[PDB]
Formats: structure tokens, sequence, C-alpha cells
């Protein structure tokens, strides 16, 4: 699995 | 799921002073280090704008009044001094796991000193008792607190079927509120009694402000 | 610097299926962590995620909503697609497409699910019967009875008046909805300068300017 990402970069 | 619960729900506060949010998670929302709780702020007409991400970490060109701490379940969001430009609605949200959650909102409503609202009344334009139907209208408008009521009274007996209320929020230049209360009956039944008459307490009476026209 | 936007059916029957399309800009979807997010809002409460594609072909779904999403890629178009099928009222809301990394946000745009068609507004006008409430001053108003869908545009004067304005958010009655303003002017100014209501509702060449003449 992955992870939906929130932030920068 | 995990779920994520916000207090406060409003939030009324004065310029140049503090203010706490906070959201709580049903589980941990950390790696362990690092956690997955983000907030956003959402101004009336915009997409929410992503603040500050992993509890802690403004994202570049927010200002420093904005801050996060907490980890594992319990994460709070501080705004010092409050500005009256974050007058919006704070989200927070999960990102440790799917489905991605985000919490009720918090809304932060400028606090002023009261004001009673000057309400007035409109009888049905004619125009509209030519098709039909009746609308009588009641303006309350510039008052603070929210909170009001307002009672529709026909020949002096209390009428509530047909009552279609609306808001406006927080009038940014004097931070006041203003509602619209429109009563429609038939023009058959309105032309059957002589006083249509609207009453509203605020906080700041004791009488009700009531508004009267006879036919 | 990114830009991301919808494209909606507008309205849809109860039951239908709701397409949805995300285009953007700023960043192919073959990138090795590109992915992009479907977030719905509706009408005024919280955010709810919906579902996401990854640059590699992996989709994410509401599993609460699991069953009627389908997510997909039309990646050398820069195009997201979102199916959501068997559209139930409460299902009207905005769509938002947001890039990973959640800072770049698609204006987004709005679903009505209403078994109802286009209907233009009647914009009745409202005028005291007699008296003068407030400082020297009168409150008029405009009262646009029974449309659809959203929205109607209205200006006092063609905004040579907007100072004194309340234009109370619209309510919907019979599934049609009923939008209301209010002005308030010096007594120098109506019956003396003229006042007078400019509604006017884009689906449907409905270009409506009602005076208020003094009754």
């Amino acid at each position: 699995c992955k992870r939906i990402h929130i932030g920068p970069g | 799921d995990i779920v994520l619960t916000q207090s406060p729900g409003s939030l009324a506060v004065s310029l140049g002073q503090r203010a706490t949010i906070s959201c709580r998670a049903s589980e941990s929302v950390d790696d362990d280090g690092n956690s997955f709780l983000h907030w956003y702020q959402q101004k009336p007409g915009q997409p929410p704008k992503l603040l500050i991400y992993r509890s802690s970490n403004l994202i570049s060109g927010i200002p420093d009044r904005f801050s996060g701490s907490g980890s594992r379940t319990d994460f709070t969001l501080t705004i010092n001094p409050v500005e009256a430009d974050d007058v919006a609605t704070y989200y927070c949200q999960q990102s440790n796991e799917d489905p991605l959650t985000f919490g009720a909102g918090t809304k932060l409503e400028i606090k002023r000193a009261d004001a009673a609202p000057t309400v007035s009344i409109f009888p049905p334009s004619s125009e509209q008792l030519t098709s039909g139907g009746a609308s009588v209208v009641c303006f309350l408008n510039n008052f603070y607190p929210k909170d009001i009521n307002v009672k529709w009274k026909i020949d002096g007996s209390e009428r509530q079927n047909g009552v279609l209320n609306s808001w406006t929020d927080q009038d940014s230049k004097d931070s006041t509120y203003s509602m619209s209360s429109t009563l429609t009956l038939t023009k058959d039944e309105y032309e059957r009694h002589n006083s249509y008459t609207c009453e509203a307490t605020h906080k700041t009476s004791t009488s009700p402000i009531v508004k009267s026209f006879n036919r | 610097q990114v830009q991301l936007k919808e494209s909606g059916p507008g309205i849809l029957q109860p039951s239908q299926t709701l397409s949805l399309t995300c285009s953007f800009s700023g960043f192919s979807l073959s990138t090795y962590g590109m992915g992009v997010s479907w977030i719905r809002q509706p009408s005024g409460k919280g955010l709810e995620w919906l579902a996401h594609i990854f640059w590699d072909g992996d989709k994410r779904y509401n599993p609460s909503l699991k069953s009627r999403l389908k997510i997909s890629k039309d990646t050398s178009n820069n195009q997201v697609f979102l199916k959501i099928t068997s559209v139930d009222t409460a299902d009207t809301a905005t769509y938002y497409c947001v890039q990973e990394g959640y800072i770049y946000w698609g204006q987004g745009t709005s679903v009505t699910v209403s078994s109802a068609k286009t209907t233009a507004p009647s914009v009745y006008p409202l005028a005291p019967v007699c008296g003068d409430t407030t400082g020297s001053s009168v409150t008029l108003g405009c009262l646009v009875k029974g449309y659809f869908p959203e929205p109607v545009t209205l200006t006092w004067n063609s905004g040579s008046l907007s100072s004194g304005v309340h234009t109370f958010p619209a309510v919907l009655q019979s599934d049609l909805y009923t939008l209301s303003s209010s002005v308030t002017v010096t007594s120098s100014t109506w019956p003396s300068q003229s006042i007078t209501c400019n509604v006017a509702h884009p689906a449907s060449s409905t270009k409506v300017d009602k005076k208020i003449e003094p009754r």
C-alpha cells in the first residue's frame, strides 16, 4: 500500500 | 474509519486575542513520530486552503500566528492574535488511513457589541396578488448576536405554516447579522384577515420588537 | 502555478449517473508520485473525500461510497474522470479535484439532483404602505419567487447602489428556490431619486428589471 500525500514535496 | 471530532463548533472571538481550536481522532493518526493530521482554512466561496501539515508544520507563506500541536489522538490549532480575516471555517484532516476523513469544521466569527435588529414589514405587491399568491415579508436587519426568533401572527393568532426563513452570515464590515422571514399564504386566504404582524425577540429586549400592518 | 478545473452535468434527475471531469495543467499524471483526488462538499456542510487515482493506475474509493464510484484517467490528456452512479438527492454537492499534496485545489463545480426543470422566477417589488421606522431612512425590497436553478444575480441600481444592501441567500420551497434582497436609503433618495431592482437568472434569458414605485 501507498499513502495519499498531504503537505509539500 | 478514523472519525475526527472538532470542538468548538462555533467560536465568537475579538480581534488581537487568542483563539484555540481542537481536533481529536478515534485512533492514533501517527506512524510513530510524525502525525498525519493537517489543518485547512475555508473562506466562504473558496476551496479549503491547506495551512498546517503533519500537525505542526506551517505551509510556506501562511502567517506564523497559526500553530499546531498534539500527537497520537489529540490535536489542537492556535491562532494568535486573531486578525479579522481569519473569520473562516477550520477543518482538520487525517491522512493516516483511507478513507480520508475531515472533521465537522469550527467557524470563527468576530465578537462585537449588541445591536438590536431594525425590523421592517412588507405586504404583498399587487402583482403577486393578481396571480393568486400572497407573500408578506419581514426584514430584521443589522443585529448582533445571531440567535433571533420571529413569530408570525395573523388577526392576532399565531401562524407557523409557510414561513421560509433566511440568514446572512457575518456582515464583514460591521460584523453583524441580517435575516429575511417570508410568510406565503394564498391570495384568497390573505384576503380574509385584516392584520399581519411580525414578532422578533432578541437578547437585546424585554419586549418583542413587533411589526404590524392592517389591510 | 498549477491549474485544476471541473466539468459537471449541472442538474441531474434522481437516479441518473453523474459524470465529472477534472482538467489540469502543471503536471502529467505519469510522473512518479502523481495522483488526483475528488473531495465533495454539500451545501454549507463539511468536506467528504470520495476517491483518488494514482499515476501507477491504483484507485482508492470511499468504502461507504465504493459501490457507486469509479475513477479513471486519460493520462495523455490531463484528465481524471469520476462517475458516481444512481444519484440520490443527498448527492447534491460541490466537487473539487485536488492534485496530490492537497495544496492545489480546483474551484469546484455544483451538482444539484432535483427532479425538476428550469423555471424562470417572478420578481415582485417591496415598498412600505406608509410609515418611516429607522433613522429617516426607509428599507425597500425585491422578492424573487420560485426559480430553478441557482443562481440569479441581483443588483440595486445596477451596482450604483450597493451600500446598505442585503441579499439574503436562496432557500427552496416547493423544490423551487426563493431569494430576497433589501436596500436602505435616506428619505431624500426614494421617493425622489428612483430605485430599481435588477434580477438576472441566466439559465433562461430572464433578465427582469423591477422598479420600486411608491405606493
